[PDB]
């Protein structure tokens, strides 16, 4: 499985952007996709996790109300919809499969990132 | 005998959303189903009759719907008293339930700190071990908790126990308790426990050396 | 009538 | 309104019997029939039996048939159930409930139920906890903040209760479910997050109490 993450850049403060996180090989249809964002300085941070359609989406403290995650499952994609958009939200952003089917986290395979930048 | 089954287990969910549960039976019942709600530590209360029928002093949010093999039970905007587990019952050919949806309060992801603890000296002294690793203040539910002893995994010699959702923050606290003989335990060195969870990006290993 | 039929008092 | 009250529950070895009794106000109980369901962890909620409002007519799940008998006694209020021959898998929250009323051609369930009566069906003996520390180090300990606890070892039967410094420190404490091990013993933690900085210097003591066996364990927890 191999996870290839775009959909990042420059932004203003109060934009918008929508990250997408494309996979190969292995259907995602049935597992779980999250993503995750690293600053210089700080460890990689959980921010959104779309679990199959029907199981719901959830989010980080930092996030709720303007992130939301969606699935394009015939097309093996997963998305984050970024709105109004901070500084605090600069970071490389990953996107990782959960390999469990019953949702406990276990990351196999990660993404090389997207950049965004907002300032 | 009328197998009854209800989907989905579990629905997080929020004050203000719009709720739909399923119950199907594995032939006609027609429309003689009945909805139970059932709060923690209490008894289950009625809610809905003959499929669609409120029970006297039931909110009007609540409506259910069906008839044949397919029903449905609906919060039109759920509130904080509508957090509990519902049954639904076929009473066409005796009674059978079907196994309770429960409706769980939805928050923000909370990734669990981690804590290992040793045996102690009094227990090792009566010829057992008990190792405990402690998961605290995690959502959502979902964790897997793996003992590792000398970097070999464990199967079957542990046992894990849940909390409620924390009536303050809606986390969930889980303890895995790993349950050795006194020769077992002194047969190794290392005890860990590795755990995963949505909300944490690498797994988080606890471990000491038996001694230390 | 069958075990689902009245028990109550008519 | 309607009120059912279930007694008679307890612990009893495999074999023997055990017989339950509701007390019924509120309403007319000679009017109504009456129905016994029970709900265990692994069987969730099941039928148990139910009773004409005359007692003319009873019903049993398969599962208790030739082992249970329900009896009503209309002149005191009060609905029985017989309970012979007790398996394990017979361990439950009993409860009765009161048939509702309806028309004459309807199907019928319930629509009052009781508060619900215990039975614990094992062969274990009554036996208080052993008490050990569960002891704060760097392994518990993650900044500022540090988990200990008390680990509640192999009694029976249920419940026991845990507090704290002898109730001054409720703040973050968790006491988790009780689960039963192979030796048909129960076993439970009770844990509490509290500042590093204070580990050594100040005193943490859980208060354990088991009255079937009446036992009161005071076990002080001290760091490694």
């Amino acid at each position: 499985v191999q996870l290839x993450x775009s959909g990042g850049g420059x932004v203003q403060x109060g934009x918008s952007l929508x990250l997408s996180c494309x996979a190969x090989x292995x259907x995602x249809x049935x597992x779980x996709x999250x993503w995750x964002r690293q600053x210089p300085g700080x460890x990689r941070e959980x921010v959104x996790x779309x679990x199959x359609x029907x199981x719901x989406x959830x989010x980080x403290d930092s996030x709720x109300g303007r992130f939301t995650x969606s699935x394009d499952x015939x097309x093996x994609x997963x998305x984050l919809q970024x709105x109004x958009l901070x500084x605090x939200d600069x970071a490389x952003y990953y996107c990782x499969x959960x390999x469990x089917x019953x949702x406990x986290x276990x990351x196999x395979x990660w993404g090389x990132g997207t950049x965004v930048t907002v300032s | 005998d009328i197998q009854m089954t209800q989907s989905p287990s579990t629905l997080s969910t929020s004050v203000g959303d719009r709720v739909t549960i399923t119950c199907r039976a594995s032939q006609s019942i027609s429309n003689w189903l009945a909805w139970y709600q059932q709060k923690p530590g209490k008894a289950p209360k009625l809610l809905i009759y003959k499929a669609s029928t409120l029970e006297s002093g039931v909110p009007s949010r609540f409506s259910g719907s069906g008839s044949g093999t397919e029903f449905t039970l609906t919060i039109s905007s759920l509130q904080p008293d509508d957090f509990a587990t519902y049954y639904c019952q076929q009473y066409s050919s005796y009674w059978t339930f079907g196994q309770g949806t429960k409706l769980e309060i939805k928050r923000t992801v909370a990734a669990p700190s981690v804590f290992i603890f040793p045996p102690s000296d009094e227990q090792l002294k009566s010829g057992t071990a008990s190792v405990v690793c402690l998961l605290n203040n995690f959502y959502p539910r979902e964790a897997k908790v793996q003992w590792k002893v000398d970097n070999a995994l464990q199967s079957g010699n542990s046992q894990e126990s849940v909390t409620e959702q924390d009536s303050k923050d809606s986390t969930y606290s889980l303890s895995s308790t790993l349950t050795l003989s006194k020769a077992d335990y002194e047969k190794h060195k290392v005890y860990a426990c590795e755990v995963t969870h949505q909300g944490l990006s690498s797994p988080v290993t606890k471990s000491f050396n038996r001694g230390e | 009538a069958n075990p689902n039929a009245n028990p109550n008092a008519n | 309104q309607v009120q059912l009250v279930e007694s008679g529950g307890g612990v009893v070895q495999p074999g023997r019997s055990l017989r339950l009794s509701c007390a019924a106000s509120g309403f007319t109980f000679s009017n109504f029939g009456m129905h016994w369901i029970r709900q265990s962890p692994g069987k969730g909620l099941e039928w148990v039996a139910i009773i004409w409002y005359d007692g003319s007519n009873t019903y049993y799940a398969d599962s208790v048939k030739g082992r249970f008998t329900i009896s009503r006694d209309n002149s005191k209020n009060t609905l029985y159930l017989q309970m012979n021959s007790l398996r394990a898998e017979d361990t439950a929250v009993y409860y009765c409930a009161k048939v509702w009323f309806g028309e004459s051609e309807d199907n019928y369930s319930v629509d009052v139920w009781g508060q619900g009566t215990t039975v614990t069906v094992s062969s274990a003996s009554t036996k208080g906890p052993s008490v050990f520390p569960l002891a704060p180090s760097s392994k518990s300990t993650s900044g500022g903040t540090a988990a200990l606890g008390c680990l509640v070892k192999d009694y029976f039967p249920e419940p026991v209760t845990v507090s704290w410094n002898s109730g001054a420190l409720t703040s973050g404490v968790h006491t988790f479910p009780a689960v039963l091990q192979s030796s048909g013993l129960y076993s439970l933690s009770s844990v509490v997050t509290v500042p590093s900085s204070s580990l050594g210097t100040q005193t943490y003591i859980c208060n354990v109490n088991h009255k079937p066996s009446n036992t009161k364990v005071d076990k002080k927890v001290e760091p490694k």
